[PDB]
């Protein structure tokens, strides 16, 4: 039950590590 | 401001591809400014709304 | 490289081969595409050294 992570043209490849970084800061208060 | 493009912009991006590979070789090679701005502006995030300016940067690094 | 959409539909197919022949497919029209835009460029890159010889002694010179 939270809110969808914003992808902001972010993909995730299955067993692939990759780094998001989002302008937004709301997504800093759900982390 | 003439900007005609093709209707498929599927194979179009392709040569954008290779001009951001070139303008990377070129910097890392010959390093002439930073690469934040690179980061900043990612072909990846598709916030390239215009593709004609980023290829008049890109030339004008040269 | 295949576009996100690509991926969305692989994700889709649920049966094992199903998906491995789709991504096949996938592999295959990337590497088609890849090898184009190759051959495109080195015939462009040929192109641009039908320029004789002498523009590179000249550049020498200079």
């Amino acid at each position: 039950h939270l809110p969808l992570i914003a992808i902001t043209r972010n993909p995730v490849f299955p067993r692939f590590i990759k780094i998001i970084e989002v302008k937004n800061k709301k997504l800093v208060e759900l982390l | 401001v003439v900007h005609e493009d093709f209707q498929v912009t599927e194979e179009v991006k392709a040569l954008t591809a290779e001009i951001v590979k070139t303008i990377r070789d070129i910097i890392a090679l010959n390093p002439l400014y930073r690469e934040s701005v690179l980061q900043m502006m990612q072909a990846g995030q598709r916030v390239v709304d215009n593709p004609i300016y980023l290829s008049d940067m890109g030339a004008a690094l040269t | 490289g295949a576009e996100s959409h690509e991926l969305q539909d692989v994700l889709e197919e649920t049966n094992i081969p199903k998906r491995l022949y789709k991504a096949l497919s996938l592999l295959k029209k990337e590497f088609e595409l890849s090898k184009l835009q190759q051959r495109l460029g080195r015939e462009v890159e040929e192109k641009i050294k039908q320029t004789h010889r002498k523009e590179l002694l000249q550049e020498q010179l200079k």
